[PDB]
């Protein structure tokens, strides 16, 4: 049925987003270095451990990668979707919402920023400490 | 990792594009602005070159787009695509093949000559680009016209027959139902893709055409390039230029496209502004010689592709303004075209729509596309028609009686059916069969 | 009925994800670029090896400037370039200045006629465009 398809979408998609964390840091570094090189005209001398940490932070700054996807649909088909994908979506931690603007039988995917209280509570543990030069 | 591989690939392909980036960028200097045309020096460029002029915003340095329309061997004559207000004496100038979005992505979309979205949606996903400038298809390696192209308009299909790859004119005037006729075709024409260039058309009418004429029906199978009357003539020409380029690509994919250029008059008029600005005397009508080098060029791009290929069948609207044929563009159009659909003002004011002059119109590929039994019927239809319109008065006074004139007698007996056959309606579709079979209900067999 | 528009959402949902593939990849490029941006700004370096080669290239680039040409580099590349190429510059009639706003490893030549811009600042702009044909 359609069930497998939509569930495999959410399955596959989220899964791909997950794979990013393990495999995407070094990849973005190699690119960052190429960019630098092509611009400056020579390979610069850069601390790799330092640099690769800078990217992980950059990554943590994209809610889509750091948080979970938000599937928001039309209120009319709202109940219909949640009945179909509700179980599969919850497992992967996806929020779901109706969007008044979206047309009947239509769908839009954004990266949810969650709750203000949560975002704040998280920053304290990060802001709590300071490194040394 | 189907999706994952897409991402990595996307990334990998960008890192290879880095190798390309230019080490150094040369600047010229804008020497003179006294008028629409600007003079720069320090860099030498080909005609059509897009030239950027740097304007200082304070901390921000904005770019003013500009184009090379001419030169004195030392000087480069630039024309702007936007306002030069705020440019300093001796401002920096540099040159930036410009890539434009092509593909099934464009379907359902409204874009300008730049390729930018006019419908208030993001740029199309551009997996592929192309260049406005493409080496002209060599007609040597293209294929002839064997196939009727169903235009969904009965009068055309039956009486003036067109076939794939044929490039046809539409001559008309304001208020005769030109815009609608085009809509009807864009909706009912049987073809893989519909490209509609709207060039020089009024801004508000462009919206009227897309919202209320093309409809969602035809909006969905159509790609609409729009350069209105407010923009610079360079941008209008780009509009026709970009419209043709698209259709060309679609053709290269095995697709059969309908290309509607509204209008060829405006294209021409747009060249005239530019030509005059650069001091090219108006040799023919007060239309500079370039105008007539241009029209052939833009029209020859249409046609059938490789055999087992795909094709561009086009309609280039010419606005024949007032009672006319004095107009050289309409003549150049006639000379370079496969025949033309002529809209009658008399018919339009009579509520007869689409108002098409079966007399004035012609399609040269017609006899090649139809049966002699059909072609016989065609001629008759016209002769009966002609008989009626000349003598239509006397019939009213009761002046005419049978036995004197065989045509006018037949014609006037068939008139309500003929009149009904030629008339169609905005939402009325006439297929190939529908048209042919309609013919039989009258004459044969 | 159900199957009619319950598939609508299925393929609408499919299309929406496909739409992000280019957006998400691009977003990922932006991350590497910012890092690149950081390393560039982060560091000076003692090799003019590439810069010294570009200036060599510039000197021989035609058409030649008569406009009282002046080469500018960051004061930090200045002394070293002055030594290596400072003789050659004078032979070409160019003069040299420090420009505080040029990044290391890049230069600009300025004359009345126009400029040859070898700045890494402009090469970055060129780069970003390659990544975003939108800009
Ligand atoms: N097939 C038709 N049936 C009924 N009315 C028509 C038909 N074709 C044209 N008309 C009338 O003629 C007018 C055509 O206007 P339009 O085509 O926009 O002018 P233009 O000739 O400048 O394109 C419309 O207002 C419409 O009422």
């Amino acid at each position: 049925p359609i069930h497998a398809r939509m569930q495999q979408l959410v399955s596959e998609f989220q899964n791909t987003l997950d794979a990013l964390d393990s495999v995407i840091a070094s990849r973005l570094m190699q690119m960052a270095l190429e960019a630098a090189r092509q611009v400056i005209g020579q390979t610069p001398a850069v601390d790799n451990s330092a640099l690769i940490k800078q990217i992980q932070q950059l990554l943590q700054q994209e809610p889509l990668f750091s948080g979970k996807p938000q599937l928001r649909v039309h209120p009319d088909d709202l109940q219909r979707v949640e009945e179909m994908l509700g179980a599969t979506l919850s497992l992967h931690g996806w929020r779901l919402r109706g969007d008044p603007t979206l047309h009947h039988g239509g769908c839009k995917v954004s990266a949810d920023e969650g709750d203000l209280d949560a975002s704040v509570a998280t920053r304290w543990q990060e802001l709590c400490r300071l490194a040394a030069p | 990792t189907t999706r994952l591989t897409r991402w990595l690939t996307a990334l990998d392909n960008f890192e290879a594009k880095m190798a390309l980036l230019p080490a150094v960028r040369r600047y010229g200097r804008l020497t003179r602005a006294t008028g629409l045309v600007l003079e720069a020096t320090g860099l030498q460029l080909p005609l059509g070159a897009t030239c950027i002029i740097e304007r200082q915003d304070g901390p921000e340095t904005k770019e003013v787009e500009s184009e090379v329309v001419g030169f004195n061997g030392q000087r480069l004559f630039l024309m702007p695509l936007e306002e030069v207000e705020g440019i300093l004496p001796g401002a920096r100038v540099y040159a930036r093949g410009k890539q434009l979005p092509l593909g099934p992505a464009l379907l359902g979309r409204v874009l300008d000559g730049g390729g930018k979205p006019l419908d208030g949606l993001p740029a199309p996903d551009t997996l592929e680009t192309g260049a406005l400038i493409t080496p002209p298809f060599n007609p040597l390696q293209r294929t002839p016209i064997e196939h009727v192209l169903d235009t969904g308009v009965r009068a055309i299909n039956a009486l003036l027959t067109v076939g794939r790859g044929q490039r046809m004119g539409l001559f008309a005037g304001s208020g005769v139902g030109k815009s609608v006729l085009l809509g009807m075709m864009a909706r009912y024409t049987r073809a893989d893709v519909i490209v509609v260039g709207l060039i020089g058309e009024r801004g508000r009418e462009v919206k009227d055409f897309i919202e209320n004429i093309l409809g969602p029906d035809g909006r969905a199978r159509s790609v609409v390039i729009a350069a209105p009357a407010d923009v610079s003539p360079l941008l209008r020409m780009q509009g026709a230029a970009y419209a043709t380029r698209i259709a060309e690509d679609f053709r290269d994919r095995g697709q059969h496209v309908l290309l509607i250029m509204d209008s060829l008059t405006r294209y021409a008029m747009a060249q005239r502004e530019i030509a005059l600005a650069i001091g090219e005397p108006p040799a023919t009508k007060g239309y500079p010689p370039s105008v007539f080098a241009k029209l052939p060029a833009l029209v020859e791009r249409a046609g059938n592709g490789i055999h087992g290929g795909g094709s561009i069948t086009a309609f280039y609207t010419v606005l024949t303004e007032g009672d006319d044929q004095q107009d050289p563009i309409a003549d150049s159009a006639r000379a370079i075209l496969d025949g033309h659909i002529v809209l009658s003002r008399r018919l339009a004011e009579a509520g007869h729509y689409p108002a098409i002059d079966i007399e004035a119109s012609i399609s040269r590929a017609m006899t090649a596309l139809i049966t002699e039994q059909h072609y016989a019927r065609v001629r008759l239809f016209k002769q009966l028609l002609s008989s009626f319109q000349r003598n239509r008065d006397l019939v009213s006074v009761g002046a005419y009686a049978k036995g004197s004139d065989p045509m006018l007698d037949k014609a006037i007996t068939l008139w309500p059916q003929l009149e009904a056959f030629l008339q169609q309606g905005i939402f009325e579709r006439a297929d190939w069969e529908d048209s042919l079979q309609a013919l039989d209900l009258i004459f044969p067999t």
